[PDB]
């Protein structure tokens, strides 16, 4: 058995490497420290950390939107802090209740939502900026940042993009953990069940997707870590041992593999799949179809199952109902 | 048919069981004993799913449903149309995944690399199996268990979270749920930094293992390692059935109620109720 | 009238299905199944042009390699099967074939983000050191498989790229000679160190290094690969059935 | 936290589809004897002799029974109604045709209501029918009523805490919480579904593609409506014991046919019950009640579902006294 895959076992230590970037050598802050558990599992150096104005601007906005959710949280208990604590899990910031198409809601009903989800926007872009000039900075791609970008494009398109879409601010999704999450099951019941949108089952393949790719990757690297297999930028432009034996596992498995490289590329690319085809589906969602379940009903493609109980006849159709 | 640098891995050995019997190539794909019974149970359960399918009301891939007996059926044997071509399916199922996890040690031995494949693929196995066996038996019945059709199984997976109200707050679902997500997040930054270091744009030059751990040092503080992402990918990715078994297995044989109403232990503390 | 229909009994979501379908099958098969052929390709016994890095340290290289020197296999084959195994014609551990063998990775230096030596004893690397609570190896004995003592660790390897030892140095007993193992084949104790991947005989033809106090990609290669054809060679038990 | 197993287990759609109620033996076993508890009828009794229309001096609902069968259901009334109060609670001992007590004036339209229910709501209570006891328990006061805002306890004979009470404000979320079923949905399905009939409790469309004129912005309804239905869902789901699959198929909620149970079409008949009990008999009767009856906004005590079921999908597992007291309805 190799035992350094399950944790570190000698942990090694030495002075603290530097990488200069192109600009903002200075704006790194904090002297690192070293922890021996977090050594087992991991690196021990905790810190330092860059600051630069895009992941300053990052906390300034972040904090004003969280801010402005936790004070209108406390309303909501009458500031008793006994009653926030207890129940701070169903406390929420709530969109317009009413309908008042786009036009900017009042304070009580919907603006402090509004403009908490603006200042988030801004912290979420602010984010973007530090992600993508830190590789810059460092002359690396922008991989991260672009698939950073996809999922603060799904966040757009459930936050602001398809409420204007269809021309309404209460269709957007509230601040709060049990809030935000009432919002999922009435954003499927008003759409036709969710589990009849194609684009909904494609985020879900390569949600899933991610997860076999991770579990296969992850542990092929732990098998061939007896080679060096982790050290991969080498393994790339030097192919070892370590990368031979792990195209040939799947090679000999699934009759076909891909390269250490080329791997990451699948795995870089079912992650970014996740938020593309979730926005697609969100942007066709109340713009173009009303009800998924019936819109798969007009295909053909709906299942049908026989009666168990019999069948049960829509009382309203029936020959002098109430109203 | 081999890859350039394939002939010096084609010896013999690394068997379980068979010895030299089933020890050989068929193309890229190595046999063993297991890759025989794995074909066996293959072919034994495509053949029973296109009996069955034949005797049903369509063709469409999307309408076809194989699924399991009524209720009141509970563990004993059900006739073949009306649930017992999903008990042997299901069999075959399992066939089929236990040989193609063992055959995956044998082809893991003769590459003389660790067993990590075969035993995170038993972290799906060990799922399906709660759903079809485990939470069937402590329910009672096997028409707990879901069917075996492309759209249809969505509605089972539907109506069984709804019978708990609001499925969301089932605690073991919250947890499979946010490993889902960090999962398929940190795949997407990992995979995402070694092509940044390997691609750098223009004609620059390949960085290094030290630019990989300058990067998100910067960005968050912290780099875990090259070696550690993929011990913590794997944990991450594991723990999604993990611990998502155990909001499965407790939905019913556990708790009864919906699942909003289980949070009162917490809600319902007399000393701030 | 209703949002997004079209002509027929036709809709933009119907359309939008078949385009996503389309995009998906082209990334999929026109790009990265071909991404993945970079290595192992063309077969023997569709794929890209050419791909060029640049790299860190000067020169170039282009995938896949073509040496200009190739290894003369001692291996036998057990049938004239167009896939049956092979089978060694020696002792399978010095002659790196099937778990035993190595890539021809460069025969140069792993080198540091600022070119020195990447892996280095700690003798040279005086800066290094091992973590407080965790067993200094140096000087405890090397048990192998068979239980008996193989030598005694003089030095641990560390990667300077990534504060990370990866080998141990070990004297090798009666052959007057040091070994480098991976700490992945190591069982670290307080008193021993396990080694079951081969017997203590067979640590006398672990591949040498041309200089002491550096190895090279390939010669970091041999020596990981010795020890992993252990698994299968080290008595003729391991390439038998388990049951 | 955790309930031990076995669990009890119905089908309520075809195999695979998980649908059927999942009961837990113990709390089903507590309900069962709780509702036992409904008296026996009372013996028969001579059926000839002159009608109490005649006989007596103010009645005005049961005026053609005779002496004997309408003094048998002043009995009955009282043993549903107010046991330990006896029969003073609503009349003056001295003068049983004055109407002084206000319960007198109340038990009244009562009598009235409750024929209504049994003659008129056939489509809901059919044969199995609603007493006095239905609701009262054995009390004045019934157990499980409604105000115009969110009330705790749900049992109206336990104790509120302080934060339970309507006027500590810190509790209202969770006031709105246990009504629908522990969620957090922050909207009062009774006062908005249940009070009258002034809102619509289905919100998805009956179109694949979104009809044009009701689509976009103001033309649509909020998405807020869709919150406030499932709001009603999960207060009829705990306040009948059961889940959604007692009634949808979960596949299509708004489609019926092979997608809903027969129960679902009883339920919509339930709903349209409860908002004549409650527009036409329960709340204009706060002027008849005293201030201490009244809520908040001088409303009287109305009905939901739980009024009557109080967690069970039948009420009192569908005990009846139909034939036993045929002056309660159906009425001819
Ligand atoms: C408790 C949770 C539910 C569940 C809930 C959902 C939901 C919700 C969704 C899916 C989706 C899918 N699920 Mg399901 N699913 C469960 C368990 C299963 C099992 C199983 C052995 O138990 C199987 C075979 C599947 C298979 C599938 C696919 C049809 C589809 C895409 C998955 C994917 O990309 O995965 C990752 C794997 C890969 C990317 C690799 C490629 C895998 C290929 C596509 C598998 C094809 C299987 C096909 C049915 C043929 C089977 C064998 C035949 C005999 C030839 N699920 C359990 C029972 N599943 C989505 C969908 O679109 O469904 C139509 C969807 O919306
Ligand atoms: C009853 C409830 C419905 C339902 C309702 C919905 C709805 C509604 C949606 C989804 C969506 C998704 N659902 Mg669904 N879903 C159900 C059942 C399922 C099942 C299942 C087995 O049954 C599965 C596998 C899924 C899974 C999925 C995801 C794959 C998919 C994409 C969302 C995502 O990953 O977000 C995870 C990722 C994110 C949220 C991105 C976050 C990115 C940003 C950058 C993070 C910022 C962090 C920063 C610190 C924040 C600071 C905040 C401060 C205030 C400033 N659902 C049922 C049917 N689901 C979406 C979709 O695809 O629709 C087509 C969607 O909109
Ligand atoms: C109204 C319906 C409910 C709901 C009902 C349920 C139910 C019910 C369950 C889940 C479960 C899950 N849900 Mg859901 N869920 C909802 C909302 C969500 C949302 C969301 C955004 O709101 C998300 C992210 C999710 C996500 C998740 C998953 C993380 C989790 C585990 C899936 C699973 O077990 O797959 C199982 C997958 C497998 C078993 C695959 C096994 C594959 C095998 C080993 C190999 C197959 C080979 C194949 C046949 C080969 C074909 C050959 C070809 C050549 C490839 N749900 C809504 C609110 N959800 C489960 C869970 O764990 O809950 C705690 C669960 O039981
Ligand atoms: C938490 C960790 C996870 C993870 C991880 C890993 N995943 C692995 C491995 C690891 C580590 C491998 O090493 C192995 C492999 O080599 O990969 C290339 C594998 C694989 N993951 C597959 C599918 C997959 N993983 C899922 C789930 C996760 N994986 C999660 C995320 C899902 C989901 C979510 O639906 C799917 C669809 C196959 C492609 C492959 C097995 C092939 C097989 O075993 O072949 C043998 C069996 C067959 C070829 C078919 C047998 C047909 C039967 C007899 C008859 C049909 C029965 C069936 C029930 C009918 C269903 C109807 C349908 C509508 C319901
Ligand atoms: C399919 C692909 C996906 C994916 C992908 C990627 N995700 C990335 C990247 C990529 C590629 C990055 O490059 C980036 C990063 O750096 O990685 C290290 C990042 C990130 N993903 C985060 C969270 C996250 N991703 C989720 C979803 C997915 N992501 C999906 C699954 C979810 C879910 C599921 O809810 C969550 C919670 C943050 C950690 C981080 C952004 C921080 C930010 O923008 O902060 C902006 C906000 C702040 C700086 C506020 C700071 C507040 C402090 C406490 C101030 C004090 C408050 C005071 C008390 C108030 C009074
Ligand atoms: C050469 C070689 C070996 C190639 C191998 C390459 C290979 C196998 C790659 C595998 C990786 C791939 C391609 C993964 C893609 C699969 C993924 C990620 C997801 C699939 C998910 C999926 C099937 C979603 C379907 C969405 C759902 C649920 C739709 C239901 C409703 C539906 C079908 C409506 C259709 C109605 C319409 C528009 C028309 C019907 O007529
Ligand atoms: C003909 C016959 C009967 C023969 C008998 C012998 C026998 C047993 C034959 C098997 C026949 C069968 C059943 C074949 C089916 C095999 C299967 C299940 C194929 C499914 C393929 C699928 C959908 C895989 C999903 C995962 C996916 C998208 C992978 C694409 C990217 C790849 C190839 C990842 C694998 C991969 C990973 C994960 C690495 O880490 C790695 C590291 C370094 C180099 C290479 C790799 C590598 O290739
Ligand atoms: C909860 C209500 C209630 C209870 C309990 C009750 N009463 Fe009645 N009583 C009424 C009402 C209302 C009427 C008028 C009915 C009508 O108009 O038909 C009435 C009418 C009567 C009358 C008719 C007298 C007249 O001339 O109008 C008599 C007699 C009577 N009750 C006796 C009894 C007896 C005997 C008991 C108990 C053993 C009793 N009451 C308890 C409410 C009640
Ligand atoms: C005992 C009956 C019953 C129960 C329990 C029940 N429903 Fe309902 N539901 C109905 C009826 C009846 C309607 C139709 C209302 C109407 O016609 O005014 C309805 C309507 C709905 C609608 C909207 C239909 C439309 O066309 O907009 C949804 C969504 C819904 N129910 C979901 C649920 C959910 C979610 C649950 C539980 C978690 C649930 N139901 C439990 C009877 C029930
Ligand atoms: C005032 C009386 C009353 C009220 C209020 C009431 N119920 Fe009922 N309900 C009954 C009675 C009595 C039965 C028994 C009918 C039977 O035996 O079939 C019943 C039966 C049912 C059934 C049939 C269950 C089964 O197993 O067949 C459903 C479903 C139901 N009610 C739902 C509701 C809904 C929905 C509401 C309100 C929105 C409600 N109940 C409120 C009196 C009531
Ligand atoms: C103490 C520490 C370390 C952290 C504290 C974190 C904390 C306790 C926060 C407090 C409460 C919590 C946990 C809240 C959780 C909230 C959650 C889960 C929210 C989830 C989703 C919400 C979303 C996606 C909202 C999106 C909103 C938008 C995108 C709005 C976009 C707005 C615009 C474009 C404005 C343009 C229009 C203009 C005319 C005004
Ligand atoms: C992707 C999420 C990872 C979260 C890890 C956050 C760890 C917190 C580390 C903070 C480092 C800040 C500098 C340390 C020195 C303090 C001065
Ligand atoms: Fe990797």
């Amino acid at each position: 058995a190799d035992y350094q895959t399950i944790y570190t076992q000698i942990q090694a230590r030495g002075p603290h490497i530097t990488v200069s970037g192109e600009w903002g050598d200075n704006d790194r802050v904090g002297k690192p420290f070293y922890s021996y558990w977090l050594g087992k599992i991991g690196d021990a150096q905790i810190g330092p950390i860059y600051l630069g104005a895009s992941g300053i601007a990052a906390f300034a906005f972040g904090s004003t939107a969280i801010l402005i959710i936790l004070f209108n949280m406390a309303a909501e208990v009458h500031f008793d802090p006994l009653q926030f604590f207890r129940q701070f899990f169903w406390l929420g910031l709530y969109p317009p209740k009413a309908q008042y198409g786009m036009g900017i809601p009042p304070l009580h009903d919907g603006g402090w939502w509004l403009m908490a989800g603006l200042f988030m926007t801004l912290s979420l872009g602010s984010w973007w900026i530090r992600v993508y000039s830190r590789a810059r900075a460092l002359g690396l791609g922008t991989h991260i940042a672009w698939n950073f970008a996809a999922a603060i494009f799904f966040v757009l398109c459930i936050g602001c993009i398809h409420p204007t879409l269809v021309g309404s601010w209460s269709e957007g999704v509230p601040f709060g953990i049990w809030p935000h999450i009432d919002w999922l099951t009435a954003f499927s019941i008003r759409y036709g069940n969710f589990y009849y949108c194609p684009w909904h089952g494609f985020s879900i393949g390569f949600a899933y997707g991610c997860g076999l790719l991770f579990a296969a990757h992850g542990a092929t690297i732990l098998a061939v870590a007896r080679f060096g297999g982790d050290r991969e930028i080498e393994q790339i432009t030097d192919r070892g041992t370590a990368v031979e034996r792990a195209a040939l596992f799947w090679r000999w498995t699934i009759g076909f593999n891909a390269t250490i490289e080329s791997v990451h590329r699948w795995g870089w690319f079912f992650s970014l799949m996740v938020m593309v085809s979730a926005s697609v589906g969100i942007l066709l969602t109340g713009t173009f179809v009303d009800n998924w379940y019936l819109w798969c009903v007009k295909h053909g493609a709906a299942p049908d199952y026989p009666a168990y109980l019999p069948a049960t006849p829509d009382p309203a159709s029936l020959p002098g109902a109430p109203k | 048919a081999l890859l350039s640098f394939e002939r010096k891995y084609r010896v013999r050995g690394g068997t379980l069981i068979g010895g030299d019997l089933f020890d050989f190539w068929v193309g890229p794909y190595f046999v063993g004993f297991f890759g025989v019974s794995a074909i066996f149970f293959i072919f034994l359960g495509v053949s029973l799913i296109g009996y069955a399918a034949s005797q049903g009301p369509t063709w469409d891939p999307f309408a076809i449903s194989i699924n399991p007996p009524d209720l009141k059926y509970g563990l004993g044997a059900a006739p073949l149309l009306e649930g017992g071509f999903w008990q042997a399916i299901t069999v075959c199922a399992l066939g089929a995944f236990i040989s193609w996890m063992l055959r995956e040690v044998e082809i893991s031995r003769k590459l003389g690399i660790g067993w990590h494949v075969p035993l995170a693929f038993c972290v799906p196995i060990f799922m399906f199996c709660v759903l079809q066996v485990f939470r069937p038996l402590l329910l009672g019945s096997w028409g707990h268990a879901f069917p075996y059709g492309i759209l249809s199984h969505l509605d089972w997976v539907n109506n069984f979270g709804y019978q708990y109200l609001n499925w969301h707050y089932n605690p073991g679902h919250m947890s499979s749920v946010s490993f889902l997500f960090v999962n398929a997040m940190a795949l997407g930054l990992h995979g995402g930094l070694i092509l940044s270091v390997a691609n750098p744009g223009d004609g620059d030059k390949v960085k290094t293992a030290e630019h990989e751990n300058q990067y998100f040092r910067d960005v968050v503080g912290y780099s875990i390692g090259a070696l550690s992402i993929h011990r913590l990918g794997l944990f991450l990715a594991s723990n999604i059935f993990l611990t998502g078994a155990f909001g499965t297995i407790a939905s019913g044989p556990f708790w009864t109620r919906g699942w909003p109403e289980w949070w009162g232990w917490w809600l319902d503390i007399p000393f701030w109720s | 009238m209703y949002h997004g229909a079209l002509a027929q009994h036709l809709d933009i979501a119907q359309l939008v299905w078949y385009a996503q379908w389309l995009v998906i099958w082209t990334v999929v098969l026109l790009y990265l199944r071909r991404e993945d052929r970079r290595e192992g390709y063309p077969l023997v016994e569709e794929l890209p042009y050419p791909k060029t890095f640049v790299l860190p340290h000067g020169g170039t290289v282009t995938v896949p390699r073509r040496r200009p020197e190739t290894r003369e296999l001692k291996l036998a084959q057990t049938d004239g099967f167009e896939g049956a195994p092979l089978q060694p014609t020696g002792n399978p551990l010095v002659d790196a074939v099937g778990p035993a063998s190595y890539a021809e990775r460069a025969e140069v230096v792993d080198a540091t983000v600022d070119g020195k030596a990447k892996i280095v004893p700690l003798r040279v690397a005086t800066d290094f050191s091992i973590a407080e609570g965790d067993v200094d190896p140096r000087g405890l004995p090397v048990v192998a498989a068979d239980g008996v003592e193989a030598g005694t660790v003089t030095d641990l390897w560390v990667d300077r790229s990534e504060h990370y030892f990866r080998y141990l140095e070990l004297s090798v007993a009666g052959s007057a000679r040091t070994a480098l193992i991976p700490l992945g084949f190591c069982d670290v104790k307080k008193d021993k160190i396990v080694v079951t991947s081969i017997l203590s005989e067979q640590f006398a033809n672990v591949p040498r290094l041309q200089s002491r106090d550096q190895i090279t990609l390939r010669e970091e290669d041999k020596v990981s690969a010795y020890y992993a054809g252990g698994l299968l060679y080290a008595t003729p038990e391991r390439a038998e059935s388990l049951l | 936290c955790f309930e031990p197993p076995p669990a009890t287990t119905t089908q309520t759609g075809f195999r695979g589809l998980s649908m059927g109620e999942v009961l837990h033996p113990a709390t089903v076993k507590a309900k069962k004897e709780r509702d036992a508890q409904y008296p026996p009828a009372l013996a028969a009794v001579k059926a000839e002799g002159p009608p109490v229309s005649q006989v007596y001096k103010n009645v005005k609902v049961l005026g053609n029974l005779t002496e004997a069968e309408f003094l048998r259901t002043m009995t009955a009334i009282t043993e549903w109604v107010s046991p330990q109060e006896g029969c003073t609670y609503c009349h003056d001992e001295n003068n049983l045709a004055s109407e002084a007590k206000y319960p007198y004036v109340v038990a009244r339209r009562m009598l009235e209501m409750t024929r209504a229910i049994n003659t008129n709501w056939t489509q809901h209570v059919a044969q199995t029918g609603v007493t006095c006891y239905t609701c009262h328990r054995g009390t004045p006061l019934p157990p499980y009523v409604r105000y115009l805002e969110p009330t705790l306890p749900l049992n109206n004979r336990e104790t509120p805490t302080h934060v339970e009470r309507v006027e500590t404000r810190s509790g209202y979320v969770v006031r709105l919480a246990k009504y629908t079923a522990y969620s957090a949905l922050n909207y009062d399905p009774f006062t908005m579904f249940l009070a009258n009939d002034k809102r619509q409790v289905r919100v998805v469309p009956q179109t694949a593609l979104p009809l044009v004129g009701v689509s976009r912005g103001k033309e649509r309804r909020p998405l807020s409506d869709a919150y406030a239905t499932f709001a009603l869902m999960m207060s009829i789901s705990d306040s009948l014991g059961t889940n959604c699959t007692f009634c949808h198929n979960a596949q299509t909620f708004e489609s019926w046919g092979k997608k809903s149970t027969p129960q679902r079409a009883i339920a919509w008949w339930g709903i349209r019950m409860v908002r004549d009990l409650n527009m036409n008999y329960l709340a204009p009767l706060n002027a008849s009640l005293p201030a201490s009856r009244l809520g908040r906004q001088g409303e009287a005590p109305q009905a939901d579902c739980r009024t009557c079921h109080q967690g069970v999908t039948k009420p009192l597992f569908g005990a009846s006294r139909l034939k036993d007291y045929p002056e309660l309805g159906p009425i001819k």
